[PDB]
RNA sequence: AGCCAGGAUGUUGGCUUAGAAGCAGCCAUCAUUUAAAGAAAGCGUAAUAGCUCACUGGUCGAGUCGGCCUGCGCGGAAGA
């Protein structure tokens, strides 16, 4: 009966064990058991595969059950370790990203349409594209 | 290593302190916490690294004596080295301007004197191993010894971060150059090294603190003198400093002859300020060289050299006088970044 | 948006829509909010495609003026926007029934919901739509 | 309030009055865009 | 101009993966949904949270808005 009166959004890097330290202050917001939540968030990190900070969706309720749901890893990520490129932008006069092969956004693009929505599923491609052009990926066929 | 103990259990305190929610409260405790975090893990997980490369080694050390279980402590020797090499240049990660390096001849007399000779040499020659650079300034001769006392000036990177510790009274057995028997003798040479910091000047006046007044200058003359404003005093808000002048009629030129020694005054009450800190400085990093205040001895019929600030006495002298004491100073800095990890 | 160049290029966009339209449907979402149609248009565009684009310019001289030569009946839709929710792909779908279910859950006013043109009639709800 | 010889305004909530000749500022966002004279 | 909604999704987007999540010295000015929404104008937090504006729909329904050339004014203006 209690459902949009406390949001946050927590779950950082995968890899790691009991989340008080990064997370302990943020769990406090509601008085959430912090091992409660790590129950949840571990059971989360062996879900797939540990190694990438996903976002998770937490919405505490006035009897402590909190609904847990994990999205998709950030391209952010993905596209740095699936392509095993280390370069990234910032410097857009000086430092960019070589290319990138379109099946490869394309696949990456499979898994965030599953969880990402919209209308056009080409167009969820284009969305990594764009995350691909402002970090200096290059994309190519 | 045991300093490396206090290290570990450094960590797992971290365990305790970040994780609290009332922590937050204070952005100064939290940030602090913080940055030790930085140093703490990347130099825990160094040590928890080593911690099982180790405790292999003793296992595999003694057992059964076989030759083939001494393959696998080849491998593991090999990689101990190697990994522990990129583990001493983590924790060697500030000050690394040019340095001014002054040593000259304590107690000794003539034989001190050549001795520092001998001395300057080894840091001039370890400055060529490394190219930086080296000038001197200032020279006095023990009439045969060459160098009684000399300031040296050394331009490189890093310079102050190597040559740091140096800072005592060097002491040397040996058979003295002047000695008519061929009896044995100990001499003192003090080594000083100080940080070449920057001797900026401020704009001297910064015309918006200086209350300024103005009267009847106090003295002879006729009617004149009694109504005319000729006398000018500054006043300086952050020194208190009070200069007063009446020479000239115009007020512009005693206002001349009164910027003028204030000029004088702040700026050179400045420089000796830093002038006395640095002799005090100076005189609590150099130590009265009488035999006794040293940290390093050179002993000569043995060939030995060691070092007192750890305890470490090695028996290869002739390399160390040929200019190649970055092998003895690295062991000092490991020693001091163990204690400067446990400093907070 | 500078003048009757773009204005009535929305108003040719709207004449293609009821080119191949047949049957609407009313909907008035005044509180309307990101997530309601991040479900809605996505469910258009998982049932039979993204031709109901929600087009709520309801005005009596903006959207009637877009198509008074066919569903004349639309005038009194005026005031209080409905938007005119075309059915392409199938003459009379269950597009009304399925905001009709939404219309149960968060649809706080329905726009009076009376069933829109092609019965020719009113306010009897028509649920009647072959599925 | 701030007394100066020119007054503009500082953000969207700012107004212009003239009560009086004296052109003053009021502002009911931020009580410290309050101005006089000019 | 008021009055009702949205103002978001990939994205704590790559600071030097501890941090400025549209927000300091960091880049580029992406892509969907469309009646519409800037990877941004401020506040606040280590950061979030939170609240607004652009822009966009219904409403009432008519002139309104910002510059330019100039006449005459107002403040800027306090002495024995």
């Amino acid at each position: 009966a209690k459902k949009v009166q406390a949001y946050v959004k927590l779950q950082v890097a995968a890899g790691m064990a009991n989340p008080s330290p990064p997370v302990g202050p943020a769990l406090g917001q509601q008085g959430v058991n912090i091992m409660e939540f790590c129950k949840a968030f571990n059971a989360k990190t062996d879900s797939i595969e540990k190694g990438l900070p996903i976002p998770v969706v937490i919405t505490v309720y006035a009897d402590r059950s909190f609904t847990f749901v994990t999205k998709t890893p950030p391209a952010a990520v993905l596209l740095k370790k699936a392509a095993g490129i280390k370069s990234g932008s910032g410097k857009p006069n000086k430092d960019k990203v070589g290319k990138i092969s379109r099946a490869q956004l394309q696949e990456i693009a499979q898994t965030k349409a599953a969880d990402m929505t919209g209308a056009d599923i080409e167009a969820m491609t284009r969305s990594i594209e764009g995350t691909a052009r402002s970090m200096g990926l290059v994309v190519e066929d | 290593v045991a300093k490396l103990e206090a290290l570990h259990e450094r960590h797992e305190e971290v365990q305790a302190l970040l994780g609290d929610a009332q922590t937050i409260a204070d952005q100064e405790r939290f940030r602090a916490l913080s940055r030790e975090y930085a140093q703490l893990s990347d130099v825990s997980r160094c040590f928890t690294d080593w911690q099982q490369v180790q405790e292999d080694i003793e296992t595999a050390q003694m057992m059964l004596d076989d030759p083939e279980m001494r393959e696998m402590a080849q491998d593991e020797l090999r990689e101990a080295k190697e990994k522990s090499e990129q583990l001493e240049q983590q924790l060697q990660v500030d000050d690394e301007r040019n340095a001014f390096l002054e040593v000259r001849a304590g107690t000794g007399g003539d034989e001190a004197a050549l001795f520092a000779g001998d001395l300057f040499r080894m840091y001039s020659r370890y400055a060529e191993a490394r190219r930086w650079r080296v000038e001197i300034m200032s020279a006095s001769e023990g009439e045969h010894g060459g160098y009684k006392e000399i300031i040296a000036k050394i331009s490189g990177d890093g310079v102050y971060g190597r040559l740091k510790f140096e800072s005592g009274g060097h002491r040397v057995q040996r058979v003295p150059a002047t000695e008519s028997q061929g009896r044995i003798h100990t001499s003192a040479c003090t080594v000083a090294v100080m940080p070449e910091l920057p001797d900026a000047e401020l704009p001297d006046i910064n015309p918006a603190d200086l209350r300024i007044d103005t009267f009847r200058s106090s003295g002879a003359g006729g009617q004149h003198v009694n109504t005319t404003d000729s006398a000018i005093r500054i006043t300086h808000l952050p020194t208190g400093i009070v200069v007063e002048c009446q020479d000239e009629r115009s007020q512009h030129k005693n206002k001349a002859k009164a910027l003028s020694v204030l000029g004088a005054r702040i700026h050179a009450a400045e420089m000796a300020k830093r002038q006395q800190a640095e002799a005090s400085t100076r005189r609590n990093l150099l130590g009265s060289g009488d035999r006794s205040d040293r940290n390093r001895t050179y002993n000569f019929p043995q060939g030995r050299v060691t070092d007192h600030r750890i305890n470490l006495t090695l028996y290869r002298l002739d390399e160390v006088m040929e200019g190649k004491l970055d092998m003895l100073i690295e062991p000092i800095i490991q020693e001091h970044q163990a204690d400067q990890l446990a400093a907070l | 948006m500078a003048l009757n160049l773009q204005d009535k290029q929305a108003i040719v966009a709207e004449v293609s829509e009821v080119a191949k339209g047949a049957l609407s449907a009313v909907v008035a979402d005044s509180r309307g909010v990101t997530v309601d149609k991040m479900t809605e248009l996505r469910k258009a565009g998982r049932e039979a495609g993204v031709y109901m684009r929600v087009v709520r310019n309801t005005l009596l001289r903006r959207a009637v003026e877009g198509t008074p030569f066919e569903c004349l009946k639309d005038a009194f839709v005026g005031p209080t926007l409905i938007a005119y929710s075309m059915e392409h792909p199938g003459a009379a779908a269950r597009l009304f029934k399925e905001f009709a279910k939404a219309n149960a859950k968060f649809e706080v006013k329905a726009a009076a919901f009376e069933g829109e043109l092609i019965p020719a009639s009113q306010i009897d709800r028509l649920a009647t739509l072959p599925t | 309030m701030k007394v100066r010889a020119s007054v503009k305004k500082l953000c969207r909530n700012c107004k212009i009055v003239k009560r009086d000749g004296v052109i003053r500022v009021i502002c009911s966002a931020e009580p410290k865009h309050k101005q006089r004279q000019g």
